[PDB]
DNA sequence: GGGAGTAATCCCCTTGGCGGTTAAAACGCGGGGGACAGCGCGTACGTGCGTTTAAGCGGTGCTAGAGCTGTCTACGACCAATTGAGCGGCCTCGGCACCGGGATTCTCCA
DNA sequence: TGGAGAATCCCGGTGCCGAGGCCGCTCAATTGGTCGTAGACAGCTCTAGCACCGCTTAAACGCACGTACGCGCTGTCCCCCGCGTTTTAACCGCCAAGGGGATTACTCCC
């Protein structure tokens, strides 16, 4: 894994105690979060390079980002 | 609070170079940061309701694959 | 004689077909090509025209989506006209080609 | 000729409920009915994978309420449970 | 007398809860659920058919045309979301033209 | 081949329909190319479900579900 | 004495063809503005090294809450009567498409 | 820069067809009752989730520094747009053969 575990549940916590008080969490559901997380960054990461390269650059940027979630359908 | 620092640049650093990139701007950083946040919050209100519906108190593995399912 | 610089009709005609709603693609040609493909499958197979009209309602936004995915891909190179990389991009992108 | 079911008189009577003063079209009428065969469909499938996961056999008004929470984004579906609860309640407290 | 006026709705409740029944959806269905489902329906309406019908007003026409149902869900962001991967027939698409590609003269 | 009645100003068309100023002279071909791909992939699933549904004509309802099953749902002709 | 095989048909829609004709695709050519290649520069990014810090591993202690079993009671399946909402056929008149003339409003360039 | 000029909105008249009310049938929603079992609720067990502490050491932070390349500028040439003119096939309207599932009569058998 490339992410540290205890930062990621740090903020997982944080992240959903907006929405439920007093809540707990199984180490197996932090570990498939974690998981899941990676490979969205890694598929993300793919697809801005090759937006990067359409540009002719080897840098890639933040309208890359832009870019590549605008044309997957995301918001 | 403030714990999405704990996603840290040379972390970002290696999920880049797993993809293939070379060379990474100074802006990529807080915006990775954006899209990791927005990722969590749609699978953990998700997880959150699934775990509401079946009046239990702990997020269980099941509800997280429910919730990765409901997305694709 | 009065000529207009190159431009002025490319927005012009992009107004009056983003402003209209009738179909772009002919009803005939679109026919010959639904039957041309569909007797490769199996044959001895007949048509609806409300099937036809389905089908030519689902080409008319699955082109216009791609044209605009391959616009933004153009604007993104610093360039104003489109090209098939950008095309190749846009589908690349979407994961429709492995 | 056969009979067919649809929602037409429903969707009229609720636009003549919102805007007295509009009428509709047969083309508007068939993309209105498709809409509430599309999201009832889509609202009993999720009820259904819902009654599936916890091991029941039978779909309540928990069920339904929780496929809306997952299916509607927003204050809308905030509005969408506030205006179910209140005619369930409705129904419920009638003689 | 009907289960629709007990509801103080106008969408049916007999026809959902036959609907209901006949896809197989679970073995037992509920008292409530289409009560629930048809006042989820019928507000889902609601909104939709204020917004055709505020297009419709602006566009002046007196009558919905698919290009005003096609106007109404591309504008609401919470309708665009809900019927995101949904195509609408004789509808057309919004005005956008990009804004480099104005004559910046 | 019919898909040389897909011509150029249907083309054009359509690219001016999604904001488009200026068309290079190669898009044609790649725009008939993946018109005739996803119209392979609709007639091959509608072909499907009416040979499973035991009819020798295909219609409307049967291409609305060969539309939603590729997650590209259609309002508007029955469905 | 009633159920069943065979044929004509009244439609219902599909596919093929035939003539006119007319919008519309197709071909051609000037030329202008945009794609593409090359160069200069200066700043922002990768690498190296000292250094600090917090993650990770282990170990213990405690308790909320998942998970399973028992009992029963309210709630939904189901059947007969029945009757009012909801389907389909029919008729009409107003809203909207369209033609036509006119005033208004972008666009080019001297 | 303002007039020419071509496109575009606006207003009035025409007409035509489908949106929407009305009547009649009919069949599925509603009432009422019976019965079997699904889950509501309590209670018991005991797993695993959380809190806290301490040590060690790899990971990260911060700064110096070289230099690689992102970006702006300039030049070239080429290829696609605007418009005029020629060919062509979509379209409309009609006509006809025919596949096809339900609608009748006509006739036969246990």
């Amino acid at each position: 894994l490339l992410i540290r575990k205890l930062p990621f549940q740090r903020l997982v916590r944080e992240i959903a105690q907006d929405f439920k008080t007093d809540l707990r969490f199984q180490s197996s559901a932090v570990m498939a979060l974690q998981e899941a997380s990676e490979a969205y960054l890694v598929a993300l990461f793919e697809d801005t390079n090759l937006a990067a390269i359409h540009a002719k650059r080897v840098t890639i940027m933040p309208k890359d980002i832009q870019l590549a979630r605008r044309i997957r359908g995301e918001r | 609070r403030d714990n999405i620092q704990g996603i840290t640049k040379p972390a970002i650093r290696r999920l880049a170079r797993r993809g293939g990139v070379k060379r990474i701007s100074g802006l990529i950083y807080e915006e990775t940061r954006g899209v990791l946040k927005v990722f969590l919050e749609n699978v953990i209100r998700d997880a959150v309701t699934y775990t509401e519906h079946a009046k239990r108190k702990t997020v269980t593995a099941m509800d997280v694959v429910y919730a990765l399912k409901r997305q694709g | 004689p009065h000529r207009y610089r190159p431009g002025t009709v490319a927005l012009r005609e992009i107004r009056r077909y983003q402003k209209s709603t009738e179909l772009l693609i002919r009803k005939l040609p679109f026919q010959r090509l639904v039957r041309e493909i569909a007797q490769d499958f199996k044959t001895d197979l007949r048509f609806q025209s409300s099937a036809v009209m389905a089908l030519q309602e689902a080409s008319e936004a699955y082109l216009v989506a791609l044209f605009e995915d391959t616009n933004l891909a153009a604007i993104h190179a610093k360039r104003v006209t489109i090209m098939p990389k950008d095309i190749q991009l846009a589908r690349r992108i979407r994961g429709e080609r492995a | 000729k056969t009979r067919k079911e649809s929602y037409a008189i429903y969707v009229y009577k609720v636009l003549k409920q919102v805007h007295p003063d509009t009428g509709i079209s047969s083309k508007a009428m068939s993309i209105m009915n498709s809409f509430v065969n599309d999201v009832f469909e889509r609202i009993a499938g999720e009820a259904s994978r819902l009654a599936h996961y916890n091991k029941r056999s039978t779909i309540t008004s928990r069920e339904i309420q929780t496929a809306v929470r997952l299916l509607l984004p927003g204050e809308l579906a905030k509005h969408a449970v506030s205006e179910g609860t209140k005619a369930v309640t409705k129904y419920t407290s009638a003689k | 007398k009907t289960r629709s006026s007990r509801a103080g709705l106008q969408f049916p409740v007999g026809r959902v809860h036959r609907l209901l029944r006949k896809g197989n959806y679970a073995e037992r269905v509920g008292a409530g659920a289409p009560v629930y489902l048809a006042a989820v329906l019928e507000y889902l309406t609601a909104e939709i058919l204020e917004l055709a019908g505020n297009a419709a007003r602006d566009n002046k026409k007196t009558r919905i045309i698919p290009r005003h149902l096609q106007l109404a869900v591309r504008n609401d962001e919470e309708l665009n979301k809900l019927l995101g991967r949904v195509t609408i027939a004789q509808g057309g698409v919004l005005p956008n033209i990009q804004s480099v590609l104005l004559p910046k003269k």
